[PDB]
């Protein structure tokens, strides 16, 4: 027959019949590349530590989302501040740099 | 000069350090925990084995009267039966065939083969850890067995060392244990005197030869029925055999942290857990002044193909120019990188190769040769082999286990958000100030 035994970093020790105990330790030979493209790095650090890698990726996504939301909110507030006085008055001879910048 | 450090309790793995005095050449210090012995203090509660149910020969007074007396045997059981009229070989052993009383008697003792196949019940207390250490400093090596408690010192003829306490207390032995032919079990045996039939410890005694044997096997005698003389009884099974059948795996195959449970005395040897704080009073004669050690004029490190495995994966080469021929000590100043060598011969000019084990994807650590440092920078690939038959000699950190490429990516992605919020805040402040100016 064949028996599968998971071996962690702490190690494992198996005794088969009358033989002396045999000890084996798991390396960190995950499939991937820590010095390659981002997907290879994510695969390598997900196979070693899935929970930690998932936490890091979720945190990075949240940081990107909140940064983008903050930038959009600040740009829109700047548009309000620098445009609402000119929208309440006639003949808004506006230098078009502001509108061109924050229209997109 | 006293040096205090915190070695990891992992037998067979040297821990290396460089003690650096103010005005003396740096001295190597390698410490190996050759063996350990986590030994508790035990007191024998009792010994037990298969009981031999000895049945004294029956007696008959068959037109008198008999009364059951009280004895001091183990699980003594006595009864008086009436009309029996027993036969032995002539068909009649009695007169006055009625009112024919017989005394039935039975008790238990230790079986003849119990001097080998017996179990001992023990209660254990706080375990004391004692470590045999091999410590090499400079050129001199010393072996010493020292108690890990924080006070008791180990001494080798000039060297004093005090170790302990262990960072995290641990003991594989539960409060109550049983020893049988060298096999240790964490069984909750009944307390002395609280015998229960059909279970372990149903028969108890202070020793194999003790005459104060006490047992409770639920032996009950029955009234004889067949004409011929015999004494019938029924009794529970030997609790020792029942425990033997349902003993389970011993502690030699269940103790955590992979230490060998040994008997006489009870102990757990070579148990890897926690860290040992050790302070060593290094003798003054060991050090030599820096005016005698060969200072190296310069040194440049280049790392060869490296690999973060459990064994000495990687290698590096130091190209050096010095002023004299000597015995420079080499060290790695990072907590996630350990060299193989400790002292290397040094010439006026040349290059020397050093092997090292690392647990980080990047070999980005400082190597000190005769005190002076060099920053070895490189990239270490993941290991090819999935399983190795040697323990990891370096613990895995968090900030050093993340590769510099992934660190760059994470820093860039976080800095993007940081720059976005900063730019938004600056734009808002500038807009508010411009409004105030043009209000």
């Amino acid at each position: 027959t064949s028996r599968n035994f998971s071996v962690g970093r702490e190690g494992l020790e198996y005794v088969w019949g009358n033989h002396e105990p045999v000890r084996v330790w798991a390396q960190e030979s995950a499939p991937g590349d820590p010095h390659g493209w981002p997907h290879e790095i994510i695969i390598h650090y997900y196979h070693r530590h899935p929970v930690y890698t998932v936490i890091v990726l979720c945190g990075v996504a949240l940081a990107i989302l909140v940064g983008t939301a903050s930038s959009a909110a600040c740009i829109a507030k700047a548009r309000r501040d620098c445009l609402t006085p000119y929208a309440l008055a006639p003949n808004a001879t506006v230098p078009t740099a502001l509108a061109v910048l924050c229209c997109i | 000069f006293e040096h205090a450090t915190t070695v990891p309790n992992v037998p067979g793995i040297p821990y290396k350090a460089l003690v650096e005095r103010a005005g003396y050449a740096p001295l190597n210090l390698e410490i190996t925990v050759v063996s350990s012995e986590l030994t508790p203090s035990t007191n024998k509660e009792y010994v037990t084995c298969r009981f031999h149910t000895v049945i004294p020969s029956p007696q008959v007074k068959c037109c008198g009267s008999l009364e059951c007396k009280a004895s001091s045997k183990a699980d003594y059981t006595c009864r008086v039966f009436g009309g029996v009229y027993p036969f032995m070989w002539g068909g009649a052993q009695c007169f006055c065939d009625s009112e024919n009383t017989q005394l039935s008697e039975a008790y238990v003792e230790f079986a003849p083969d119990c001097t080998i196949d017996h179990a001992v019940a023990l209660k254990v207390h706080t375990a004391a850890l004692k470590v045999g250490l091999r410590i090499v400093y400079g050129n001199t090596t010393a072996h010493l067995d020292t108690f890990v408690n924080g006070v008791t010192p180990g001494s080798s003829r000039d060297l004093k060392v005090i170790a302990g306490p262990i960072s995290a207390a641990f003991s594989p032995f539960d409060h109550k244990v049983v020893i049988r032919k060298g096999l240790v079990y964490n069984y909750d045996f009944p307390e002395y005197g609280a015998m229960k039939p059909g279970a372990f410890g149903d028969i108890q005694a202070s020793s194999l030869d003790a005459t104060d044997i006490v047992a409770r096997t639920d032996i009950r005698l029955l009234k004889p029925s067949v004409k011929n003389i015999h004494v019938p009884y029924t009794q529970a099974v030997s609790g020792y055999e029942m425990w033997k059948n349902n003993s389970g795996r011993p502690l030699q195959e269940t103790a955590p942290f992979g230490c060998k449970i040994e008997v006489e005395p009870l102990r757990a040897s070579n148990c890897a857990y926690g860290h040992i704080p050790i302070s060593i009073d290094i003798p003054d004669a060991a050090f030599v002044r820096s005016s005698e050690s060969p200072t190296i004029l310069e040194v440049s490190c280049t790392v060869a193909d490296c690999i973060y495995s459990a064994d000495f994966g990687g290698s590096l080469t130091l190209q050096y120019k010095a002023d004299r021929e000597g015995h420079c000590p080499v060290h790695s100043h990072s907590t996630t990188a350990v060299l193989k060598e400790a002292t290397t011969h040094v010439t006026a000019v040349g290059s020397i190769t050093l092997h090292f084990s690392t647990s980080s994807p990047q070999a980005n650590f400082i190597v000190s040769l005769c005190g002076k440092k060099t920053t070895c920078n490189a990239e270490c690939k993941p290991p090819a082999d999935h399983i190795i038959g040697e323990p990891h000699k370096v613990d895995q950190e968090f900030q050093a286990a993340v590769s510099k490429t992934s660190w760059n990516w994470l820093l860039a992605l976080f800095g993007g958000a940081s720059s976005l919020i900063v730019v938004g805040l600056i734009v808002l402040v500038c807009s508010s100030m411009l409004i105030n100016t043009r209000r």
